[PDB]
């Protein structure tokens, strides 16, 4: 309602007892909300990834780059209708709201019990022989049944997956050796001998197999976030761009809130954002106009405000520092008060210096007097006395008192 | 934790889900004992020089008389008397104060007989005609022998 | 003397412009709030350190313009009227050797956002919600106290601390002080010129070293440079994970979801709700040091100032006659007067 | 955390589920550390 | 007068021996210092007082 009530609220009290309360950093808010995208016009190639006629081999994977296209996933509603689909480094509500630096979508057939081992950090002849994921791995991957699509009558014999190796295979690593594998301890040459294995392995995609054994087209779409310059984009419509207004900004995804400026750094083409001792975005490269804006916050400046007791008064004072009234302030006043601590609004400004009251600081001290208003002085020391010197002068006391006076120490 | 309630979580969690919101609240619970017991820590040596102040003022200003100025209160420290409070002491220090000064001329010394004389104790202090040697901190002059 | 006062935002510190983990904070409660407690009781006393101190007589006594002290020359200590800061010629050395980030306690959002919000120490203190608050006391009001006790020593030695200052001739003050060391007061007046050129050569000496060596301040910039690493510290540790998957707060928002974000989020709370514990402790361990510090330093005004001690090496090497205040920054100096 | 010893959540545990149980480790015994430097500097100041 | 000066390994004592625990470690960063500067100001003034 107003700083007195804040400091009820920060007090848990309804009354307030007479003194000066620090209370919330005076903070702006922002007026309107500003996006800005990268303006790629053209869709993702979503009917090339979730639709290719062929798909390829698991120990064969096939890796796509998608570049310069809008992320605009709803498209496929009608006809995808997936059976997994599990994000690592996101959360899936967020993807419209995100933009992708560099994005791959590696696409394969397995079986469909082994779609479990596509999640990182598994174990299994898929995981451990023909694809892995990082222990990191940002992204989403995708998995639907393929029975209709891949499966053929006399069993389709094209998708192979790899059975035998010397060791698991690192993240992401493609093997296509067909090698012959050694099982024994003896030595193996030629093309086959006993406990000579051919490492590859077809399934046999019969439209009568069990689901399970049904094959699963899957989809694992690899992405990084806020850290590089974007080139794939949710379908957002950038806003026009404004400065020197406190605004809820979204750079590439990346929101936020804070008064937009046009800065002077010079970023390397492959830099997007400036980040601060914080680690605090503090900069960041337009992606339409490309032209480094610096962001800095809008909250700033201490509030504190000055009571007399409630039970004396509801009437108060305001002393905002980092403020120079020579506003951003809460309200505007009929009497302001620059002074070394701050901007005391609310509150007389009084040339007669009175024993301290309120500490203000800077030698500013406030107090209740007369039609009651609180008034604010330069603090008295004391009475200035000049002292009777002489070279050969001296005082002497004709007289004495005995004073008692009590010291209290816990 | 989904809850400040110790019983609420257990009545509405098994023992694996129940450990994760436990832990949560035996983590928060303990630094709040930890910090409670960081403050007092400091705050108890704010009392301890207090009191190592008062065991000093004791020792000084009541079972004796201090020299040291302000120590014992403002004046000359005649005595002090303490008083015991909840949690505390006080103590009545009794002080003489100069009260009723006058101005006198002064000398720092004197020429009887082509020498220089200088007071045992006290000042040389003139009433305007005649000179007199006095004690420095109250005025009860004498003449100069 | 005193140290920075200090003040902190303790939301706007640990969830700075971000209403979800403002909402996810008063999950917490009052642990933002007796952070404040604590540091509103550090700088609430580092005015009373200063008072203390300098504070002990409530009546600003002033120099008379005849300087006849009887040969001593405190010309070089004794307020310098025309300067715009009415301190005395050695105050301002004190004032210049020690050096501190910020001057004047106000600096407006304009001299510091955009292109300044990058560079300073102090913009990036203040936009994290770290303050530094303004002593009651200012620079100049410690050298009128400062002024009033070193002008009613010299025009009236002791006794302007035991009641009304009693004038007396310095020559005759500094025999009252010899008395006070054994030596007879006739010692004083026989050696009068030479007694006087050698404390107008030692405070001389005074200038010279002040100006000539660099560490004789450590005391006061130890004091101001610890202040100023524990809030630069402070601020560093916003750079810290804590095991979330980002340092950013809004990175974690504009990433995941409520329920995963939650997650996310608690980790950075508690771990820049331990920061700020560990700040505020620190500082309460440290107001401590100074508190001990100002209560010495109160003590010697009164007893080697305000009086003549007779204790030893109290108030320096050698036996106490006088010492006279001069102000500097967060501090006191002393100069004490012995005879050797 | 499941273990005290650092090492058997290592050999136990991959990288993403021991990140979870050594996180714990780290915080808990840093503010052992920080519970030790705090008593110490207090104690210090007993000393002083 | 005084009392025994400690220096901690802050590393060592958290993470004695593992690399994976180290290297997350890093993630708190200035803890590991903010402890050795008090203990290193506990030990120094030992020698002063
Ligand atoms: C990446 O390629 C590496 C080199 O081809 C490979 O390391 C190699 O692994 C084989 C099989 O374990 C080793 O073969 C020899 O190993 C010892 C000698 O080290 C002999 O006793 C064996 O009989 C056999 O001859 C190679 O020595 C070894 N090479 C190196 C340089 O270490 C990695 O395993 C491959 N990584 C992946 C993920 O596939
Ligand atoms: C400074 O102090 C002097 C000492 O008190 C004082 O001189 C004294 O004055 C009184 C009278 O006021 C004299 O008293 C005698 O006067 C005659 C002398 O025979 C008698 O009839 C009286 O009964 C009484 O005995 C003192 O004799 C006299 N002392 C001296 C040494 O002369 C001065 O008057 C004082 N001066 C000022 C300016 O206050
Ligand atoms: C007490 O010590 C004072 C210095 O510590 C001394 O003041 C000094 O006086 C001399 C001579 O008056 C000045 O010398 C300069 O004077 C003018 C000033 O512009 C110049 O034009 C001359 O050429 C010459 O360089 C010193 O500047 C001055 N020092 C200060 C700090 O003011 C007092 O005289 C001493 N008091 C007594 C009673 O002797
Ligand atoms: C995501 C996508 O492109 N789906 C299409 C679907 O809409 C269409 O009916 C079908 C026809 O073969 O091809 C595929
Ligand atoms: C109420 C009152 O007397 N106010 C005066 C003001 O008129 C004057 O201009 C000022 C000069 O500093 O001093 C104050
Ligand atoms: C409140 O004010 C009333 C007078 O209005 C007075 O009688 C009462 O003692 C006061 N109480 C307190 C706690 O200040």
């Amino acid at each position: 309602l107003d700083p007195l009530s804040e400091t009820k609220c920060t007090l848990k009290s309804f009354t307030v007892e007479k003194g000066i309360y620090q209370t919330s950093n005076f903070r702006v808010q922002p007026t309107e909300s500003i996006v800005r995208f990268p303006n790629i016009t053209n869709l993702c190639p979503f009917g090339e990834v979730f639709n290719a006629t062929r798909f390829a081999s698991v120990y064969a994977w096939n890796r796509k780059r998608i570049s310069n296209c809008v992320a605009d996933y709803s498209v496929l509603y009608n006809s995808a209708s997936f059976s997994t689909f599990k994000c690592y480094g996101v959360s899936p509500t967020k993807l419209n709201d995100l933009c992708f630096t560099n994005v791959y979508a590696d696409s394969f057939v397995i079986r469909g019990d082994e779609v479990r081992q596509i999640a990182p950090g598994q174990t299994g002849k898929i995981a451990d022989y023909n694809y892995k994921l990082p222990d990191d791995f940002t992204g989403c991957v995708i998995a639907w049944n393929s029975n209709n699509l891949d499966s053929k009558v006399g069993g389709n014999y094209n998708y192979l997956y790899r059975l035998f190796r010397k060791s698991n295979l690192k993240p992401f690593e493609r093997d296509i050796s067909t090698e012959i594998y050694q099982a024994g301890s003896t030595p193996c040459n030629g093309v086959e001998g006993f406990n000579c294995y051919f490492p590859l392995q077809s399934y046999g995609f019969q439209p009568t197999n069990g689901v399970g054994y049904q094959p699963y087209r899957v989809v694992v779409l690899s992405f990084e976030l806020l850290h590089a310059p974007a080139t794939v984009c949710g379908p957002k419509k950038s806003t026009n761009l404004v400065k020197n207004k406190c605004v809820n900004f979204n750079f590439n995804g990346l929101t936020g809130t804070g008064v937009l400026t046009e800065s002077n750094k010079k970023f390397l083409p492959f830099q997007q954002f400036g980040r601060d001792i914080a680690d605090t975005t503090d900069a960041v490269r337009d992606p339409q106009t490309l032209e480094i804006l610096d962001i800095t916050p809008c909250s700033f400046g201490g509030v504190s405000v000055i009571t007399p007791g409630t039970n004396t008064s509801n009437q108060v004072a305001v002393l905002y520092q980092d403020v120079n009234c020579t506003w951003r302030v809460y309200s505007t006043g009929s009497n302001v008060f620059q002074t070394r601590a701050g901007c005391l609004i609310g509150a007389e400004h009084v040339n007669n210096s009175y024993e301290c009251d309120i500490p203000i600081g800077a030698g500013i001290c406030a107090s209740y007097q007369t039609s009651q208003s609180i008034i604010a002085y330069t603090m008295s020391l004391g009475a200035e006395n000049s002292v009777a010197y002489s070279n050969n002068s001296i005082a002497i006391p004709t007289n004495f008192t005995i004073s008692v006076t009590t010291e209290i120490l816990p | 934790a989904i809850s400040s309630v110790l019983n609420d979580i257990l009545s509405r969690l098994d023992k694996v889900e129940a450990e994760v919101q436990i832990d949560r609240l035996i983590t928060g619970r303990l630094q709040s004992l930890q910090t409670y017991v960081t403050q007092q820590l400091i705050r108890a040596a704010e009392i301890r020089a207090s009191a190592n102040l008062a065991a000093t003022k004791m020792s000084e200003c009541v079972l004796g008389q201090s020299k040291r100025v302000d120590f014992c209160g403002k004046g000359y420290h005649l005595m002090s008397f303490p008083q015991s409070a909840p949690h505390g002491v006080v103590f009545l220090h009794v002080t003489y104060v100069p009260a009723q000064e006058k101005n006198f001329t002064t000398a720092p010394a004197i020429c009887h007989d082509g020498k220089a004389h200088f007071p045992r104790e006290g000042v040389f202090v003139s009433n305007g005609t005649h000179w007199f040697v006095t004690q420095r901190n109250f005025y009860e002059p004498q003449i100069i022998t | 003397v005193s140290m920075t006062k200090t003040s902190v935002d303790c939301t706007m510190y640990i969830c700075g412009d971000s209403t979800e983990c403002s909402n996810l904070l008063l999950q917490y409660g009052s642990f933002c709030t007796q952070l404040n407690r604590a540091l509103t009781g550090i700088a609430v006393e580092q005015d009373k350190n200063t008072q203390e101190v300098f504070a002990q007589v409530k009546q600003i006594y002033k120099t008379p313009p005849i300087k006849d002290f009887g040969g001593f020359n405190f010309s070089q200590i004794l307020p310098d009227p025309s300067k715009p800061s009415k301190r005395s010629f050695i105050e301002d050395l004190l004032f210049n050797k020690v050096t501190l980030a910020d001057a004047g306690f106000i600096k407006q959002y304009g001299d510091c956002l955009g292109d300044i919000a990058a560079r300073d120490l102090i913009c990036a203190q203040k936009f994290n919600g770290l303050t530094v608050l303004p002593p009651l006391l200012t620079d100049e009001m410690i050298a009128q106290y400062t002024s009033a006790l070193l002008a009613g020593t010299i025009t009236s030695g002791w006794t302007f601390g035991a009641g009304a200052a009693l004038q007396i001739p310095f020559a005759m003050q500094m025999a009252y002080r010899f008395n006070g060391i054994g030596v007879t007061q006739n010692v004083l007046y026989e050696n009068q010129k030479l007694i006087a050129n050698q404390f107008n050569s030692a405070i001389g000496k005074i200038q010279d070293s002040l100006s000539s060596t660099a560490s004789a301040l450590g005391k006061l910039q130890d004091v101001v440079n610890q202040n100023a690493q524990a809030l630069n510290t402070l601020v560093k540790q916003l750079s810290s994970n804590f095991g979330a998957i980002s340092s950013v707060l809004n990175d974690i928002l504009s990433r995941l979801d409520k329920v995963e974000a939650e997650v996310q989020i608690d980790r950075l709370i508690t771990g820049r709700l331990q920061s700020l514990q560990t700040y505020v402790t620190q500082q309460l361990i440290r107001a401590a040091e100074i508190r001990a510090s100002a209560n010495l330093a109160a003590t010697k005004m009164s007893e080697c100032v305000l009086g003549q001690s007779k204790r030893v090496d109290f108030c320096g090497k050698g036996y106490h006659l006088m010492s006279f205040p001069q102000s500097a920054p967060h501090g006191v100096v002393f100069l004490h007067v012995t005879y050797v």
